[PDB]
């Protein structure tokens, strides 16, 4: 009645990976915000080869 | 196209052959614009950070004002040194070769036939 | 700014500050645990810099004349609101808890600004590794929506990685059956409609869930209803820590230069609480948004940049 | 045949990037081009070039291609091959080298020599030795000019070398 | 018809279909490298053979 | 023109269509990228020794040091690589896609 | 006082206010030194006097 | 060029989206035959 | 990152361009284009995400093979003048080389195929590097080499960068890949007018940087990389809603905007060399790229508005972010084009 | 000439001797066992060190890759800028290495 300004659905179809959602675009999900993205150390034997055998958590 | 011509003289932002011409007046209209540039410049900077616009930052807005009119008088010099050069190399040309300039001879309308066509 | 790299350029390390009573140590317990005297207290023990629980109107302290602004401006949202309809329908639970983990966000950046540009240890309560055990607390009791979840934890993800844990989380075990007590006794009569299962869901994410993920990244001091009135027990406990564990070790005056030049940015450090994520009880449309704004901007000192505005006294303008 | 020896190399040299060009896996593709490199190592050295030759032995064979079989073998999770009594484990090898000096021999055939007798460089192409140079290798003394003529050159060289150490120190952080 | 579908039609909206479709045919890359190089040798084997640029 | 450049060429030109069509892994990239880089420093070597110019000997030393320094840029980039995903395979960098 | 933090603005910054007017008072005379010069060696090269 | 347009209309035809393409090849041929006759050139030599 | 370390690596991103501005001989050239990227590949891990990890090891590999394109075409014009001049080249296929080289350096297409996607992984100041600072050694060595330039190739690459430049940006809510193929699309501007006036290659490359600058300064004002998040501006900051807007607007290359003066000047020298299909045609992909960036322009000036509640909190904080020569860079992106025939000290 | 010859003879007398020893015990008809280490079956995880200690080596030895032709650059005319390039280079290298000190690069393999 006074000035359209928006509702939300025509928001939601400028967002996205892309802007028109075709067939292989569909399952492009969006980038994170910050920009950055979700990604142990080794364990050695030194076995019996007196006599002792030593299970190793090592950190390099 | 004129890179030759500052190639004999590197990195010359004005030679002394450019002080044969007249400097622009100080109260050049393009000077005069690039002072309003300066004076938008101003306006713009105490708009985005939040300030009354017209009021605060008045030595910061003259600041804008004095920068952008002291480097546009400089631009402005060089603008006219490399038009000057440029209409001097093409008379100095044309007047060089006058077998490749022929003056064409001027035929007034009493000779010259144009076909006619009728508007209706 | 008023640091910035020339500041590091020109000798200012913020590692040659770094004390051993430099500590940020959050207190955390149930919504009547009773802590809010103890960490005033281990303020006045350790000599560390008390900031209160981060309310609706924290940014509202931080800055303009230091006074709560009114709602429609701050906010959007009603404790005692909550209080009253947790299941309302214009969604005043998940804007409350939204409002509130920007408030704590607001807090920690505060929190460890002064921590870096000082020296001086912060005691914070109920900081922003605590504030999801209250929205799952709403979750379980269908107060909010899964969707709402999902946005609270997309904020999270891209707010909570940029920092450090704190040093200490002081927590307080009071059970849900003295939490009552304390509540009823209080005499907040919109406090007292909180039911025992929210409570117990409160308790049960606190136990179960963020002390045992904070016991990795950092120490915690556990204490009761009555072990915790003694502040001299919990300043020996806290000094005579060996801190060994969490990400504050390998922090040299590069990290904390990035960290310091962080978390000094206000709008860097609220940058993705306001994320397009359009969620119901927190989309606001636009004449909404308008109207609102064009009333905050009308407000005493709230027209310009803090140091003009004639209307509340300043002076010197037009050479600023 | 002992005449167009540096050309020989010169197609030992094409082979040798097509050992490792098709990329049969990063290893042997090290190993394809520390050989691709002893040989036209040989063509630098054929022509007078010793410090040259000498620079790919210490630098790039020697010096580069060290660090790209150790970065190639921090990496790349290896498995066993066939590993049966000595008519397979060297056998298989040595049938496969004699094949590979075949498929050498077996390209200096008749549609090489029409590129080769017509366009004959033996005879007129290896010209180092024309004429008398003196007390001094030439080539030798123009890589010592590095130092008097280079000023500018050994400036943005080290320079380049520096922020080369700056800049793998900073991106190999990881903070 | 003739404003309301036909000239509708043709001028600002099968070309804006012919547009759109083009973009979906370039800009749904797959960002596989092996693919962005295969396609820079596709450019150098039609150009340095075929259209003769080198000449 | 000559015989034993169009040779080096050739080479450079096989190993450009093996840096131009990946296989599996980027530390095959960067070998072709050697490789090339080893065909310019012998066809470099060879036109300076060929014509006498004695000064541009320093040229392919020149041309070997920066690109080598090169090379390692390229091996520490495949590393934080290949600290992310745990091998060096080009699929796996392909999250700029969107 | 009205704020309840003090902002980096409540008082002019006068070095910087101070190096703001005497650097564009300096850009206006050395301006207005050169154009003198310049009209000076234009009607000193052409003749104009 | 009217010939030209009946051979971008065949061309068109053939391609599919029929009359876009009919009068599109069909343009486009009669532009190839005008730059035939008015001899246009796409690619122009740097003359001044 | 250490700010001396960070001060030392720009002064040498600098110091590799102005080696490549300055220098009379190749290997100098060569030497200038490994020295830029040798620096700039930390400016792109300034933050240590996997992305820009991709986005350097992508960048490497292209300007890696350009650089040793660049190297054998310097090598094959040794073998056809025995000279090391940095002048016109001696063989057409060292020019075809080196075009390619160059045209793979700047990012024109068909070797485009690195720009979006690197200029997505970096942040915005590394992405404003990329594509202001990057593109003034290439454009150098293309305005020193144009008697050597083949016509047909650089008119080829030039249409093709702008028809692919144009259709990147339908599909796109990426702020900087609209950066990156607004980029490409310009490319193919500056390459047009290359062997017909150099000075308005010139021209469009200064008005080019001052529009990105401006583009991308805004963009670290506001700290938006994305559409969606490009239009809650109006509710935060309404002074930066509009200027973000007429620059784009400028961008485009629409009158009265000083971004219509680069590609008006462009047309305006090849008419004069009897090419009257050709700036057609390229002007008309340049309506398409007003066609898309006006959907923008919409998009954030009007209709998809909506805001969050948190961004009340944001109103009581200023930005205090650096917007260093945003209202000089924004007044000289848009009212530049009465002073347009200040073109001339582009000589 | 002769050194094709002497490295084509190495090279046949270790061929010659590694053959040797391959093939003169599978003269023997032994036996063929079965049943087939500090780790049975783990993968190999990166070391970042081991890395920087190469590439430190790559670029160290580029910086030698400049200072060879020293003994060459002795004996030119030009002593003064000879004897202030080379005290460049090596100060460079030195340079490179104080970077590497202080930034840790030198540790846990020192
Ligand atoms: C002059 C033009 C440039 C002015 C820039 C700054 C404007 C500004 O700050 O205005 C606010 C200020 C008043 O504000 P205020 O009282 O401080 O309070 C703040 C407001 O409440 C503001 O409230 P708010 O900040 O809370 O938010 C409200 C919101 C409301 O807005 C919205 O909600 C969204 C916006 C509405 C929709 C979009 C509208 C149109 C936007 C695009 C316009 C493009 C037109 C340009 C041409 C077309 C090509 C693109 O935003 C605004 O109102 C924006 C504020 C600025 C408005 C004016 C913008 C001008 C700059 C852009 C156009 C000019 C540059 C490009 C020119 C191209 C070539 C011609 O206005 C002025 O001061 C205007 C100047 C008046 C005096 C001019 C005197 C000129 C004298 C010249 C000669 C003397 C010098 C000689 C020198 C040489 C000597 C030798
Ligand atoms: C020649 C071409 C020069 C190109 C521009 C060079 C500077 C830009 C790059 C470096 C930079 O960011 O400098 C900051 C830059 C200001 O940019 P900003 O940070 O965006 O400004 C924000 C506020 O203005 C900052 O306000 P505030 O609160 O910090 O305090 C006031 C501040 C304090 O400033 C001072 O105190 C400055 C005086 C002390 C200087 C140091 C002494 C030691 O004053 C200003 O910054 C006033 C604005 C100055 C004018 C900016 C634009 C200059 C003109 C650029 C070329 C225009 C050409 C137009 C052509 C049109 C036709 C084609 O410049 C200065 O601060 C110094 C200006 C010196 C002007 C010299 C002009 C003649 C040169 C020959
Ligand atoms: C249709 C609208 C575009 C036409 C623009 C032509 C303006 C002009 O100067 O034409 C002369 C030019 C001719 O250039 P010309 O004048 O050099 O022609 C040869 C010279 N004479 C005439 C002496 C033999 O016309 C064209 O180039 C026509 C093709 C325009 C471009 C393609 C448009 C496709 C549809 C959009
Ligand atoms: C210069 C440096 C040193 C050079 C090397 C040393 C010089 C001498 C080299 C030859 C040594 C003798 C042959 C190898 C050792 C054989 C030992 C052995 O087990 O033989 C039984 C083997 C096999 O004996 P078998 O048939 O009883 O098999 C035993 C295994 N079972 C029972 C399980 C099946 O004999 C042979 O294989 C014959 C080898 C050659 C015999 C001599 C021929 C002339 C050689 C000259
Ligand atoms: C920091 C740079 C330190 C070394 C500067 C050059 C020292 C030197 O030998 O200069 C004389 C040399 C050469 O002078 P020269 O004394 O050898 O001259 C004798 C003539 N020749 C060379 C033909 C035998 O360099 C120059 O004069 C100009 C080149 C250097 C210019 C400044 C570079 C600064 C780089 C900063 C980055
Ligand atoms: C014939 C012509 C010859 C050539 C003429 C000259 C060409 C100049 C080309 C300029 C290209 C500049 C590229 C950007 C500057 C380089 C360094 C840089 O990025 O500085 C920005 C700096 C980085 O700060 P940082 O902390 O990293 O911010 C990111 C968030 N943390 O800080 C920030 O990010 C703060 C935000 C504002 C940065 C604005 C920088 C604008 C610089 C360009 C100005 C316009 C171009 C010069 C004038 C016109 C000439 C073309
Ligand atoms: N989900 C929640 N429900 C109720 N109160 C909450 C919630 N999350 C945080 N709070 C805050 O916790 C306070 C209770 O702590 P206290 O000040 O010790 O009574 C309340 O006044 C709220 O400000």
């Amino acid at each position: 009645a006074r000035q359209w300004q928006p509702d939300v659905e025509w928001a939601e179809q400028y967002g996205g990976a892309v802007m028109y959602p075709t067939k292989e675009t569909a399952h492009w999900k969006p980038p994170p915000w910050n920009d950055v993205d979700p990604p142990s150390n080794l364990t050695l034997n030194f076995g019996p080869q007196g006599v002792l055998r030593l299970v190793m958590e090592l950190s390099g | 196209m004129m890179t030759g011509r500052q190639a004999r003289a590197p990195l010359q932002f004005l030679p002394d052959e450019a002080r044969s011409l007249p400097p622009p007046k100080l109260t050049d209209p393009r000077l005069a614009y690039i002072g309003f540039l300066g004076y938008c410049s101003g306006l713009i900077d105490n708009a985005i950070r939040r300030r009354p616009v017209l009021s605060a930052g008045l030595h910061r807005q003259f600041l804008y004002i004095t920068s952008f009119v002291f480097v546009g008088y400089y631009l402005l010099k060089r603008q006219d040194y490399m038009y000057a050069v440029r209409d001097h190399d093409m008379f100095s040309y044309i007047k060089s070769h006058p077998e490749d300039f022929p003056e064409k001879d001027k035929k007034t309308y009493r000779e010259v036939f144009e076909e006619f066509h009728p508007v209706r | 700014l008023q640091y910035g790299p020339l500041a590091y350029i020109l000798g200012e390390k913020t590692t040659k500050k770094m004390t051993e009573n430099s500590k940020l140590i959050t207190v955390d317990g149930n919504i009547c645990s009773g802590k809010s005297k103890l960490a005033k207290e281990v303020a006045e023990k350790l000599g560390l810099k008390h900031f209160p629980e981060a309310g609706i109107h924290y940014a509202d302290s931080t800055t303009g004349d230091g006074k709560p602004l009114p709602v429609r401006f701050s906010g959007n949202c009603s404790l005692e609101k909550f209080y009253d309809d947790p299941k309302s329908n214009d969604g005043n639970s998940y804007r409350l808890q939204a409002w509130l983990y920007a408030s704590r966000l607001l807090q920690y950046a505060d929190a460890l600004e002064h921590l870096l540009s000082t020296g001086q240890g912060v005691v914070l309560e109920r900081s922003i590794y605590s504030d999801f055990v209250f929205l799952e607390a709403m979750y379980r009791q269908g107060f909010i929506r899964k969707q709402c979840v999902d946005h609270y934890n997309q904020v999270k993800k891209v707010t909570v990685c940029e920092y450090l844990p704190p040093h200490v989380v002081i927590y307080v075990d009071v059970p849900v059956s003295e939490v009552q007590s304390r509540i009823q006794k209080k005499g907040n009569p919109h406090e007292m409609k909180i039911t025992s299962a929210y409570l117990q869901d409160i308790e049960n994410v606190y136990k179960g869930t963020f002390l045992p993920e904070m016991s990795e990244k950092c120490e915690v001091l556990q204490y009761s209803a009555w072990e915790a009135e003694d502040a001299e027990k919990v300043v020996e406990d806290i000094q005579y820590l060996k801190y060994d564990k969490g990400p504050w070790l390998d922090q040299d005056d590069r990290k904390l230069h990035n960290l310091r030049m962080l978390v000094q940015d206000k709008l860097e450090v609220l940058n993705y609480t306001s994320i397009p994520v359009f969620l119901p009880e927190v989309t606001i449309g636009a004449h909404q948004s308008d109207r609102v704004f064009q009333e905050f901007t009308e407000l005493p000192g709230r027209k310009y940049r803090a140091g003009y505005n004639e209307d509340v006294g300043d002076k010197w303008i037009w050479l600023k | 045949m002992m005449t167009y020896i540096v050309f020989i190399l010169s197609i030992i040299f094409v082979m040798g990037f097509v050992g490792f060009s098709s990329k049969p896996s990063p290893i042997y593709g090290g190993l394809g081009l520390i050989v691709s490199g002893g040989v036209g190592c040989g063509i630098v050295l054929n022509f007078g070039g010793s410090f040259l030759g000498l620079m790919v032995f210490l630098i790039y064979l020697g010096g580069m291609m060290v660090v790209f079989g150790y970065t190639t073998a921090m990496a790349t999770e290896q498995y066993p091959e066939v590993w049966v009594s000595n008519k397979v484990v060297l056998g298989t090898f040595i049938t496969g080298l004699l094949m590979e000096f075949l498929m050498v021999y077996y390209v200096l055939k008749d549609k090489e020599v029409e590129i080769v007798f017509k366009f004959n460089g033996m005879g007129d192409w290896v010209i180092y030795d024309t004429g008398d140079s003196g007390f001094f290798s030439e080539e030798a003394m123009g890589i010592a000019a590095l130092y008097s003529y280079g000023t500018w050159l050994v400036i943005v060289t080290g320079w380049s070398l520096l922020i080369g150490v700056v800049v793998i120190m900073e991106i190999t952080r990881g903070n | 018809l003739l404003d309301l579908i036909w000239l509708e039609t043709i001028l600002p909206k099968t070309i804006s279909l012919a547009q759109m479709k083009m973009s979906t045919t370039i800009t749904s890359q797959k960002g596989l490298i092996k693919l962005y190089f295969l396609s820079f040798l596709i450019t150098i084997l039609i150009s340095t053979t075929l259209l003769n640029f080198h000449e | 023109m000559s015989l034993v450049y169009m040779n080096i060429m050739m080479a450079f030109t096989v190993s450009l269509t093996g840096l131009l069509m990946y296989r599996s892994h980027l530390m095959s990239s960067l070998l072709c990228l050697e490789g090339m880089m080893l065909s310019l420093f012998i066809l470099a070597t060879l036109m300076i020794l060929n014509s006498h110019f004695t000064l541009a000997s320093m040229m392919p030393i020149i041309l070997l040091v920066f690109a080598a320094c090169e090379a390692a840029l390229g091996l520490s980039l495949l590393v934080m690589v290949s600290n992310t995903y745990g091998t060096d395979y080009v699929q796996n960098l392909n999250l700029l896609q969107c | 006082k009205f704020y309840i933090q003090e902002p980096p603005h409540g008082s002019p910054n006068w070095l910087k206010v101070g190096l703001t007017l005497g650097t564009s008072a300096f850009l206006w005379i050395y301006l207005i030194k050169q154009h003198n010069e310049d009209v000076l060696e234009y009607k000193r090269r052409n003749g104009l006097e | 060029p009217l010939n030209y347009l009946i051979g971008g209309c065949a061309g068109g035809l053939t391609l599919g989206i029929g009359a876009a393409a009919c009068a599109y090849m069909g343009l486009t041929a009669a532009l190839v035959k005008m730059g035939q006759l008015e001899g246009w050139k796409v690619f122009a030599e740097p003359k001044v | 990152m250490n700010p001396i370390i960070l001060i030392i690596i720009l002064m040498t991103v600098m110091l590799g361009t102005i080696i490549v501005m300055i220098s009379t001989h190749w290997l100098l050239i060569w030497i200038g284009f490994e020295m830029n990227m040798l620096a700039i590949i930390p400016i792109m891990m300034k933050k240590h995400n996997p992305r820009a990890t991709e986005a350097s090891t992508k960048y490497f590999l292209t300007q890696s093979t350009a650089s040793m394109l660049l190297m054998m075409a310097i090598i094959i014009n040794l073998m056809f003048s025995g000279q090391w001049t940095v002048m016109k080249l001696f063989n057409p296929m060292a020019s075809m080389l080196m075009t390619m080289a160059l045209a793979m350096k700047l990012g024109m297409a068909p070797f485009h195929f690195w720009v979006p996607e690197v200029t997505q992984g970096i942040p915005l100041s590394s992405g404003l590097i990329l594509l202001t600072w990057q593109k003034l050694a290439p454009m150098s060595v293309l305005y020193q080499i144009l008697p050597s330039i083949n016509l047909d190739l650089i008119l080829t690459l030039s249409i093709l960068s702008i028809t692919i430049g144009g259709w990147g940006g339908l599909n796109q809510t990426q702020l900087r890949k609209i950066m990156a193929y607004s980029s490409i699309a310009h490319m193919g501007w500056m390459t047009a007018v290359l062997l017909y006036n150099p000075t308005m290659t010139l021209l469009n490359l200064i008005i080019y940087i001052i529009m990105t600058s401006t583009m991308f300064t805004l963009f670290m004002a506001n700290s938006t990389t994305t559409t969606l998040s490009l239009s809650h501006t109006w509710n935060k900051a309404p002074i930066m809603t509009i200027l973000v807007l007429i620059t784009l607007l400028s961008m485009g290359g629409l009158p009265p905007l000083s971004g219509f003066m680069p590609k008006w000047m462009i047309i305006q020298e090849m008419t004069k060399n009897d090419s009257i299909i050709l700036p057609t045609l390229m002007a008309i992909t340049a309506l398409l790229n007003l066609y898309f960036y006006m959907r923008l322009t919409y998009s954030t000036a009007l209709t998809m508005f909506p805001s969050t509640n948190n961004m009340k909190m944001k109103w009581q904080f200023p930005t205090t972010k650096r917007m260093t020569l945003l209202p000089t860079m924004t007044v000289l992106s848009t009212m530049l084009l009465p002073l347009t025939p200040i073109l001339s000290i582009l000589e | 000439m002769n050194l094709m010859i002497t490295l084509l003879t190495n090279f046949t007398l270790a061929t010659l001797l590694v053959t040797i020893a391959f093939w003169l015990p599978q003269l023997n008809v032994y036996s063929e066992k079965t049943s087939p280490d500090p780790m049975g079956s783990a993968r190999l995880p990166f070391s970042m060190k081991f890395f920087l200690v190469a590439i430190t080596f790559l670029l160290f030895d580029l910086e030698i890759a400049l200072l060879l032709p020293l003994p060459w650059a002795s004996q030119t005319t030009n002593l003064n800028t000879m004897l202030t390039m080379a005290l460049l280079l090596i100060f460079l290298l030195a340079v490179s290495l104080a970077y590497e000190w202080t930034q840790k690069g030198l540790e846990w393999t020192e």
